[PDB]
């Protein structure tokens, strides 16, 4: 049915960890489908300290119609998927924010 | 008070009524008690009932009432659900608390005149039989058994039977 | 058209006290009425409450046993009879009182579909 | 407080027949009567309200009648679909007693 | 019924009122007939005609009332469109039912009230020259003839001249 | 004019009424005045300003009502708006205008029941001791000093001991 | 102030059927009334409907030859005569029936534009 | 079924003058009269309704009156664009009857 | 439970006017009674309006040299008192006319907190 | 027009005894009475509206009672935070008038 | 008065179209106005097939 994609990108904090990591600067992701036909070019040299990490990343997805085919072209900075979904829609939902347990009734 | 009858009239309700609504109390020489009218208080429960019942069900429901959270650069978007949320809401509270108020006036003097009604139908009925008397009370003039009760909550009066008794009792002397 | 679900199957030993629900379907005001289905007698009301005056009238014969409550918040009445005996073994069926004509009071108007209640060994 | 006396306690007949069943009561208990058939192992069902009103979705063979303590229930004619026992109801005071069931099989 | 004259003490309608509403019917001497209350009937269906018009006219007009379209990106804007065009139906739907109720029942009682008053202006034209009797009718002591019903209707109606007829007629004997 | 006193058979208003709303005139011999009714008027005072005050009070208050602007390519969103912002104000201005005219008709049938409770609040202090006439006035039969409008306005208005006077007026001669 | 916008203009030979329109500004409830202007003779009214009551009165010298209906979903009056006859040249006026105080009936109130009806070889 | 015969049946006058339209009725009309003035060539328009209301929009120098069988429109001055023909309808009980006509021309 | 905001404190030369608000907390239509405390001396009320009756009453003792006007747009009551004189120096209070069974009419329900006004060289 | 004679001028007490304050008026104002206690250098405040009822947020140690010219203010005990001066109004005619001021001090 | 102007630029889903096609790779498209001055720089290698 129609099945959710998820992904990233990773922004290293300068242009060593590019150039030591993925051996090569100027790396582009494009993921491509019916609809969906964005490109993502990462290649930023610094960034603040955040939980301690300095580098940055950015998670997109997107939704795979029945019958439909999505395509990931890349040659660097990519976060593959490893556990893709298959949602079936339903419509009316949304997130509570509490901090009760959980029960039955 | 609309009508006049509750607070009116009838100066004060009776604690022994447990049965139904608008009773009565025939301290008649057979006995006395407090026997309900049981048309006119099932009928008004009846039109008690339809009215809440129609507040509760009109209302329609949905899965979602709730709004959605959005980050720090769709403050249109927060801001433009606040305000739907807060007008939603704001146009709920004042039609619910004037519903709530205006029906609460309706169900006050529609009980005002059930017991106004009745209180004409029984004076109909007895026309000059029975004189009046504050509180909504009443004084048969003739002699007036249990069977008084059967004709009087069942409507079936017939004033001309007692009519000559009532008309000796007007002077007495 | 108010669908009326009661409770399930369900048996208990003499002297203890039993719970059979009639959860609606929507929320309603109108009276609940129970009533007990014997194999080989006839039916017999046994208590109920109407939502307005709030009081819970009950048969002269079952009054104290039996107890009634149904929280206006749920309109979801209860069915409570202490001290259960093995003659009550029996089908319960509750009523929501309600005709075409709006909700009527002394009435039945829809009914519910029956909960197995015995009580033998 | 008041008993439902059914009247006649049971008789049979076939498809498409005059019966009545006479509800009998010692107070009157003006025209809050019901009338209700009672299939054998289901839920029990009303057919007349209030002594003359009729229930929605009800065949129109049923006809009640009567006030005070004599009522009345003319079937104009009888299905393969309605044979079941019989209950009348008061309702003009607490308590609410039921009837003694009048069955009706194939003759 | 708040008022308790249709479907109270007027136990039921007449088929033949055609050109009126709050009709009569005169069983006198010259003929008979079922003559409207032309003033009561044309106030009352003026006022009905008031009500229905504002019902209408208030509503207000724009030139759309049709929820846009999105894509699949923009998830939050198709859910919010559909909570404010559900929401503004849920109030709509709310608020119409429970006026088309509440203003039923205020016309129901507004006819109540107009067969009440005119039940009591005729009483109180009258005051004791007719005895009243159930339904809502009338029983003239004196004779009567056509000019009583221009003289009622006209709200003219003299007692003294009719007044010792009455007087004769209350005992007869 | 539901309950029919106001415009109905108490023809005309009083331009002399200051002090009070339900007044009276007392036309004796000790002299004249328009004397209100202070028990009555300061009750239909009270629950005018009730409903006034809870027209105004229940509606909730927020900081702003403001539409936003949007720039030349978020249509969507400026119509969006102008859809919430019209319908809120298509809502406000069908519920604020059947209030004000509904509960301007509560408001007059109001004023049309304090007047009828009144008269049939005297009509029953005084039952026949004083004849009903016209434009809803009295005319009392015994002879009726200023100690009468003491009693009248208090409700003390002890029937016996004027009962015999009215009994002797009835016919006088 | 309901702008009245009556049908155009037309022509027919004896012996038919005549449809003038009476299409209103907007929807209302109030009575009809139409009304004949024959050169050289003065007004009478011929018929008209109550959305109140319902019934379609008429003149008592031309019931069966007309007929007024006004759909209250459009509120627009529609006007027929069977039968059509040459003295019956005429312009017809439709009426509203809405004044200053609301809308009142047995009056006029606001009234039509005219529609130029006559009937000749 | 009631005729209105109008009366005058036609008069001529000047600029600010002192006119007044009878409206003859055989039965009671009550008070439900009106007042209509008809331009040559132009849609007709009321001026009083009920006998005693005045319409909006309209100059205060018509003042209408009578009930029962006798009515009267007293105008307090003629001015040059009030001149046409007047009719008088009944709608106490239908069917509703216009009148003759009253003309008023320059003298 | 208006919380009523009166105006400061001025004093001002004999034979002049004065200007004491009411500014209350929010809308509201009750009656407004105002109050005199001259120092040593029990109160005594002067003058008052009614947004109903609309009419500005006063003590048969005070009409003309003082008037009463609170405009119902912004409920605020506003005092003035024309030809000050000395032995008017005092502190008022300012009444809203509202206790806890709604706003009652011919009670004070809550105050205000008052404003010194003292006439003097 | 109607003025309320306050009896007794002027008593001392002491911490939980019985005092009673009346209000005597010419002219019979029904049951429109009020009770005022005015604590020096404060806001007066009012403890009895109708004679009866009894503002929110009292003690109840305070009931009024009376009608007509006769009116009365019965304090069940006296604590030392309720000694002040007492004024009663009238409201049944306008205009208004309060009272003198019975004073209560520690004995 | 207000005119509408539509435009549209292509993604060939190689690059030996945009080789073979416009003689050149990195092709932008800068449509300028007063109140529009958003750039274009289709370059992509790859689609699905969607309608043939």
């Amino acid at each position: 049915k129609e099945v959710l994609v998820l992904w990233g990108v990773h922004h290293p904090p300068n242009i060593g960890d590019q150039r030591a990591l993925y051996h090569k600067e100027n790396a582009y992701v494009s993921v491509v489908s019916s609809h969906y036909s964005r490109k993502f070019t990462p290649e930023i040299a610094k960034r603040p300290k955040v939980r301690d990490q300095e580098g940055r990343i950015n998670y997109y997805w997107t939704l795979l119609e029945p019958g439909d085919t999505i395509i990931f072209e890349a040659n660097g900075n990519l976060i593959a998927p490893r556990y893709a979904f298959a949602l079936s829609r339903g419509f009316g939902s949304g997130i509570i924010n509490s901090n009760a347990p959980m029960d039955e009734c | 008070g609309l009508f006049g009858a509750i607070a009116g009239f009838i100066e004060g309700g009776w604690t022994g009524m447990v049965d139904g609504w608008y009773g009565y109390h025939h301290q008649n020489e057979q006995g006395s008690g407090y026997a309900a009218d049981q048309k006119s208080t099932q009928n008004a429960i009846n039109g008690i009932t339809n009215k809440v019942n129609s507040v509760i069900e009109k209302m329609n429901t949905q899965f979602t009432a709730v709004g959605k959270e959005f980050n720090k650069l769709e403050r249109r978007m927060e801001n433009l659900n606040k305000k739907v949320d807060d007008g939603f809401i704001d146009i709920w509270t004042y039609n619910a608390e004037l519903l709530v108020l205006l029906e609460n006036e309706r169900t006050l003097d529609f009980h005002d005149s059930n017991v106004k009604n009745l209180y004409e139908k029984v004076k109909s009925q007895l026309k000059n039989n029975a004189k009046e008397i504050g509180n909504g009370c009443f004084e048969f003039y003739h002699k007036c058994n249990d069977e008084c009760m059967e004709s009087v909550k069942n409507g079936t009066y017939d004033y001309p039977k007692y009519s000559e008794e009532s008309k000796l009792n007007r002077e007495k002397i | 058209e108010v669908q009326l679900v009661q409770s399930g199957a369900e048996v208990k030993k003499p002297g203890s006290s039993v719970r059979v629900s009639c959860k609606a379907s929507g929320g309603t005001f109108s009276a609940i009425s129970w009533v007990r289905q014997a194999p080989g007698q006839g039916l017999e009301w046994m208590g109920g409450i109407i939502p307005v005056f709030g009081t819970a009238n009950y048969a002269q014969k079952f009054q104290g046993r039996v107890t009634i409550t149904a929280d206006d918040s749920t309109s979801t009445a209860y069915m409570e009879v202490s001290s259960l005996r093995s003659d009550d073994t029996a089908v319960y069926y509750c009523a929501r009182e309600e005709t075409w004509k709006g909700a009527t009071i002394g009435v039945m108007g829809i009914w519910g579909q029956g909960t197995m209640v015995t009580v033998s060994s | 407080d008041i008993q439902m006396t059914q009247s006649p306690s049971s008789l049979s007949a076939s498809v498409g027949d005059r019966v009545t069943i006479t509800c009998r009561a010692s107070q009157s208990i003006s025209s809050y009567l019901n009338w209700y058939q009672h299939k054998p192992g289901k839920a029990p069902k009303l057919l007349i309200f209030t002594a003359s009103n009729l229930q929605s979705g009800v065949p129109s063979r049923f006809s009640g009648g009567g006030s005070g303590t004599d009522f009345t229930l003319t079937i104009s004619s009888l299905q393969p679909e309605d044979f079941a026992t019989y209950y009348c109801q008061q309702s003009y005071t607490s308590p609410r007693t039921f009837g003694q069931g009048t069955k009706v099989e194939i003759k």
